[PDB]
């Protein structure tokens, strides 16, 4: 089966990525641990980013990464805000 | 009711003078300004640029943000701040803030507020370029 | 180290501006300015204008304490301040303080530090006029 | 005897004297005490402005009341401070 979500990178995440969104396959059910996992194990310097970032899901913070994502699911990767 | 002249997010030069100029209020005695630049170097290395990028969400979290620091504020007239994002060379400003209040002491600590709050919860990220041709992502070194 | 840019008594009006720019360092990650202005209201009472006059030390004096705020100092690059004597229309700047420093906590303390030291320990005073055409002297009612 | 000192008024200080400065005659060896009890006395309002006041004395904060004064020394009377 499976759905598709996307994902969208920023700044240090975006870097290590390579690009600036990346349409994910995943099993329907498959959760946002399940998704970042994923991520994590193909790129070694991605993962060291993505491990301080926080994420959001169509514009809200993923407070547990155990929850199910949903076909056409948005996920936003955030590293630490750096402004100033 | 403490007021926002402005909560701006831009890719254009911003100026402490204009905040000052914004946030002036007939019955404020104490105007505090905050100015934050790049510096020439950073952990030792020379600076080449700066480049600023932030989340879509940016704009409107900034404006929520300084109507929060306005609200919870007391002694406070006005309040006006604008971050930069974009490409920015060395010595320009990133952040600014201004603060009218009443008095000296709200005026100083409001401020200080404004600042510490815009740079912890708002998303935008500052990736440095030095001169020797390396590049960093702050807080993701 | 610390540098003192400006310590100046002036009949001639100030600006913020102007001592934002005179603080400028290449080093410096922080300004942090401070403006003291002529409130509209005082006790409840409207304020016509004042008038700051100077014991015939101030101008020595004030130099002197803007150098001991600056060499006391650590993490601060560049200081100035100005205070205006004379006649003063309500909403005008009596006092302009910059301070600029590597990072947001020196400036910030700098500043209001600054800030205290002048209006403390400066001998000028301040005559205050008020509308219903009475007239009070600071520290002295 | 006596000897004459000038003393010069700032600020309240001023306002409340009449003048900016004032030539007192005093017995030889007055404190800086009998002085300022001196002005004092004559006027109400200045001697309430008298008694917060610092002053100087050729230009030297002065310490103890109780010092002497010298011919031709000057006084300067300072109220409190109201800078900014």
């Amino acid at each position: 089966a499976g759905i598709q979500v996307t994902v969208r990178y920023f700044a240090a995440a975006r870097a290590a990525a390579g690009a600036g969104s990346e349409k994910v396959t995943l099993r329907s059910g498959a959760t946002v641990a399940e998704l970042i996992d994923g991520l994590s194990v193909r790129d070694v310097r991605l993962a060291t980013v993505l491990s301080r970032c926080s994420y959001l899901r169509d514009g809200i913070v993923v407070r547990d990464d155990a929850v199910a994502l949903s076909a056409g699911d948005t996920i936003d990767v955030l590293p630490p805000f750096a402004g100033g | 009711m403490t007021q926002v002249l402005r909560a701006a997010l831009t890719d254009q030069p911003i100026f402490l003078a204009e905040h000052e100029e914004l946030v002036s209020h007939r019955s404020a005695g104490a105007i505090v300004g905050f100015v934050g630049m790049i510096r020439d170097r950073d952990g030792g290395r020379g600076v080449l640029r700066l480049e600023y990028s932030a989340h879509p969400s940016a704009a409107q979290v900034l404006a929520d943000l300084v109507a929060e620091v306005a609200e919870e504020s007391s002694g406070v007239r006005a309040v006006a701040a604008s971050h930069r994002i974009g490409v920015l060379q060395v010595g320009e400003a990133a952040l600014v803030a201004a603060v009218a209040a009443d008095h000296r002491r709200a005026a100083f600590g409001t401020c200080a507020h404004l600042v510490e709050t815009i740079k912890a919860r708002l998303p935008v990220w500052k990736h440095q370029f030095f001169e020797d041709g390396t590049d960093e992502w702050v807080g993701s070194v």
